[PDB]
């Protein structure tokens, strides 16, 4: 009977979170389409040679 | 380019028409209308090719161009079809059997072509890049209407180096097997002379499409195909005419695999024609094997030539016409030769000296007609080299009638040397 718990930051705001996703969706289209090309532009599948 | 001008080198082919019709002078040969004609006749059912083993007998006097008939249909029948020239004493062999001989012969004449449609690439190589650790490298290969570049393999190199193409060349590399051939240096190909360098034929880069689908043939006859699949020895052909292959599967199966092959569109036929001159050398066996060697569908068309008459059959007492027994005169179609008359005679002698580049005057040619109708148009004919020969001595232009009376006068014919031959000369 001397320690106890604790816990705070309820907030939520439906109409403010909707803009924060439809801006995260921004975040997220860049990361897709920077992904794509430069697995494009760089893997380009192949091989190298050996060092010998 | 430097082939002398035989006796037959005169005749480019029977003078015939569209409808075997023979002309009088024309391509080389004269008169002699009928056998011409029977000659373009048999010659168009060669060139047909449905039939096998047919024999034809060119018989006639000595010296009225039935070998002239021979090289005329050979010239008019052309490469792309087996023509196979034989003396009838060319059979009689010590080392395999004269059964055996024939059947070469025969076998010779018959032509297997196989069509193929191997792929290729063509171009000119511009870079061999391989680096050495299997190496590994890329190739640049360049046509006047594209560029394009290839990942080169551990064989692929291994062709290369050993076949030490360089950059420039010209070359084509068979896909399916690999095989690499140069067919010269392009333009580019020039090395920047500052070296031992001592070539410099340039040639022009290949044109078209870089990997094109070109169609290849393969022809080689039935005798070359037994006699490669004989034994391991797979060069008799060319290193030694020891022979012998047994009649067991090894020919029946060349045979019995051509079926097929014609048959499932792999090489189907294309026949050919056995010329024998003087068939009269051959022996009874031989005759009696020719018999039913005419008889088999892989059998060739053949014609013999024929001087003798009603004469002794080689090996035995038999008198039988042309030296050969009714036995195989019966499946012979017999074309007999006549004598030239003087027109014809002067024609052939002026076809003569027209080839062999030699110029007589219009006496010159009435004095060696008149020479070749008392005597052999061969000895005539034989006149004519002899006789330009004092006129390039004397500093002549053409031949005249005195030239040749000296000729005439010089060398003699066989009836003159006859006659000649009064003493015993050790006879
Ligand atoms: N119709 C012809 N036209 C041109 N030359 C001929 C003709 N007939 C024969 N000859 C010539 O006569 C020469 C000998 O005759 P050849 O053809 O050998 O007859 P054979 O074979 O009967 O001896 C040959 O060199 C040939 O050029």
């Amino acid at each position: 009977r001397r320690k106890g718990p604790h816990c705070e930051r309820p907030l939520t705001q439906e109409e403010l979170l909707r803009e924060a996703k439809i801006t995260e969706e921004l975040n997220l289209r860049s990361l897709e389409t920077y992904e794509r090309l430069e697995a494009d532009k760089k893997k380009q599948v192949h091989k190298k040679r050996k060092c010998p | 380019r430097i082939e002398r001008i035989g006796a037959h080198s005169h005749i480019r082919g029977l003078g015939l028409d569209d409808a075997l019709e023979p002309r009088q002078a024309s391509q080389g040969m004269v008169g002699q209308l009928a056998a011409r004609r029977a000659a373009g006749v048999v010659l168009e059912m060669i060139r047909e090719g449905k039939i096998a083993g047919r024999a034809v007998l060119i018989a006639g006097q000595p010296g009225t161009g039935k070998t002239a008939i021979a090289m005329g249909m050979a010239q008019a029948l052309g490469p792309d079809t087996p023509f196979t020239a034989i003396a009838g004493s060319e059979i009689f062999s010590l080392e395999m059997s004269k059964t055996e001989a024939l059947t070469q012969a025969f076998r010779r004449s018959i032509g297997v072509r196989i069509k193929e449609e191997t792929e290729i690439i063509e171009g000119e190589v511009v870079e061999i890049q391989i680096d050495r650790p299997s190496k590994v490298g890329k190739l640049t290969l360049k046509t006047t209407e594209m560029e394009t570049i290839y990942d080169l393999g551990t064989k692929m190199i291994e062709s290369l180096t050993k076949d030490k193409v360089q950059a420039g060349d010209v070359i084509t590399i068979d896909k399916a097997t690999g095989k690499i051939s140069k067919l010269g240096r392009s333009f580019t190909r020039a090395r920047d002379y500052d070296a031992m360098g001592s070539q410099t034929k340039f040639v022009q880069c290949p044109d078209g499409e870089l990997q094109k689908r070109k169609e290849v043939v393969h022809t080689v006859s039935l005798h070359e195909i037994d006699v490669i699949n004989s034994r391991t020895q797979g060069f008799l052909a060319l290193f030694s005419g020891d022979t012998g292959e047994i009649k067991s599967e090894v020919r029946e199966q060349i045979n019995a695999k051509v079926a097929e092959w014609r048959e499932e569109g792999k090489a189907e036929i294309i026949p050919g024609v056995l010329f024998i001159d003087e068939v009269h050398m051959l022996d009874i066996e031989s005759f009696s094997f020719l018999n039913r060697a005419l008889e088999s569908d892989m059998a060739p068309v053949l014609i013999m030539a024929t001087n003798r008459g009603i004469t002794r059959i080689r090996g035995t007492s038999y008198q039988s016409p042309h030296g050969i027994p009714i036995d195989l005169l019966d499946r012979l179609l017999i074309v007999s030769t006549t004598p030239y008359s003087e027109k014809d005679t002067k024609q052939i002698l002026r076809i003569r000296c027209e080839e062999e580049d030699v110029e007589m005057s219009e006496d010159a040619y009435t004095v060696l007609t008149r020479i070749g109708l008392e005597t052999s148009l061969r000895y005539a004919i034989q006149l004519i080299t002899a006789a330009s020969l004092v006129c390039r001595k004397r500093k002549g232009t053409e031949v005249q009638v005195d030239d040749i009376k000296r000729v005439y006068s010089l060398f003699l014919d066989e009836s003159r040397s006859t006659q000649y031959m009064k003493e015993y000369q050790d006879a």
